[PDB]
């Protein structure tokens, strides 16, 4: 028993982290087969980042200017290019620790694990969600750029995030592994801001299902709601609008528990309007929104990874 | 905005 | 910026996980060099876990009744012995993935990462604190026994916990890597219950410091307090008494933030007395106690 | 208690 937010085991990703240096700038890179991926802003300095012509700055760079280090070993770079907001460095050695992997672009609301890294050495791992406003509420310090987010399926690492920057509100923005930003953000030290954010309704519902699965069911009731009537209430509480697509995504959890999604929505409505009245749900006093339907299934079924 |  | 319940990267531990089977019982084992460590209750029969005599059960076993597997592959047991509540199985080949390590017994209130495993394969990693009452508020299903808790210092893994059991409240109990239980628990299926638990005051204070390093400082006030006066209040709210040693430990964080430890205690006193009034700290609406001062210094720097 |  017990319900914890868990991260994926990070070993397969740890084996891929390296350090990339350009002059005085050091960040992290992801080493898969004979390519190292890292934020293109590694080729800048303290000022360049204000308003840089990456195309121009790259053309000045030579392979030997990139110092790539995997543990104690310097990897010789034999090529470079830019793909959107990423640099792709070709190295002379294919990473012997390369796992099965793919690059995926995740959708808002969805979760992944982040391996926080510094100087190419993994420091910590945590689970988070891509917020509706396309930022993540991460924990990152100077030197963390190039750290990646990922999910694992069986034996396959799906990389979905690479870290580029911190916004004024202390939240974080970055790209998928094709170097395309999530959200409207751009990789320059200009004035940018996260938009207003909302609670991930889909995930709160998933979590309510997880609670029921774990025997916490005091909040259920004998009523139901229309989708529209639910959205009218939830939006007053700064919840994302629930769509029919979201309702379908909850189908497997609805079937497992025999509780129709709109029946759960009636329960959530009453929780929002009435609060908890002293009780907890899965030991929490608040409604958790960083567990997806898939996280719930994975956890409640004891899924492991090879 | 701060590149990290 | 930001603040997360962060675990150590689990890779060094993943490469040590194996599966140990005795008859119809399978659980996890930890494979270091030429030895596998696992809970001794792997040798217990169903209607047998009520009042087991382990000396008696073990003498009836041979090296070959233990099935140890690294993933797909059987590892031949060439020796076995009991050390407190652990079995130690010698196998006939070494684990080249063995990291630099040591075995440590942690103190209540300290934190560690748990690699939850089933049938010798990793499921997930999470960070937790050892409760003052020696239990862990974990997430373990059946077959999770033998999963370990650990910290990592540079390249050295300090193993501090191996999982043995779940208690009636749904909290978890286990041993250090010498097989000595944390708390007054025994490895048999009887009525035992977690003791009274307290909130880890030292950790709450560290976490308030984390918030201040992060610009959440609404909870501060113009007051200070004595150690005694603080304890008089905190103890009403089921908080562990604060000692001068604990005050001392908060020195570095106090220096970084320019907030005197006793001034922070004063802030905490008012939070307890008045509540948070809909407000939040580092995103939370409750006072968090599963971050040590060291955890705060490492994450916030 | 349950030996998990």
């Amino acid at each position: 028993s017990g319900f914890r937010k868990m991260a994926f085991p990070s070993g397969k990703v740890e084996g891929c982290m390296v350090q990339v240096t350009c002059g005085t700038t050091t960040l992290n890179g992801l080493w898969l087969d004979d390519t190292v991926y890292c934020p293109r802003h590694v080729i800048c300095t303290a000022e360049d980042m204000l308003n840089p012509n990456y195309e121009d700055l790259l053309i000045r760079k030579s392979n030997h200017s990139f110092l790539v280090q995997a543990g104690n070993v310097q990897l010789r770079v034999i090529g470079h290019s830019m793909q959107n907001c990423l640099l792709r460095l070709k190295v002379d050695t294919s990473n012997p620790k390369t796992p099965k992997y793919k690059f995926v672009r995740i959708q808002p609301g969805q979760t992944f694990s982040v391996l926080a890294c510094y100087n190419g050495s993994p420091s910590g791992v945590y689970q988070c969600a891509m917020r509706p406003n396309h930022t993540i509420k991460g924990s990152f310090l100077n030197g963390s750029c190039g750290s990646v987010g990922f999910n694992i399926d069986y034996d396959c690492v799906s990389f979905c995030y690479m870290h580029h920057m911190e916004l004024p509100t202390g939240v974080h923005a970055g790209t998928d592994l094709e170097g395309k930003f999530y959200g409207p953000f751009v990789d320059r030290q200009t004035a940018q801001a996260a938009g207003t954010d909302t609670t991930i309704t889909l995930n709160v519902l998933a979590w309510l299902y997880a609670a029921v699965i774990n025997g916490d069911r005091w909040f259920l009731n004998r009523f139901t709601t229309t989708l529209n009537d639910f959205n009218l209430v939830a939006m007053k509480y700064n919840y994302e609008p629930l769509t029919q697509d979201h309702v379908d995504i909850l189908g497997p959890l609805s079937a497992q528990t025999g509780i129709a999604v709109l029946d759960m929505c009636a329960a959530l409505k009453e929780l929002l309007q009435n609060g908890m009245n002293g009780r907890t749900i899965l030991g929490s006093t608040i409604l958790e929104d960083e567990f997806t339907p898939f996280d719930v299934v994975r956890q409640c079924s004891g899924v492991t990874f090879q | 905005a701060v590149l990290x």
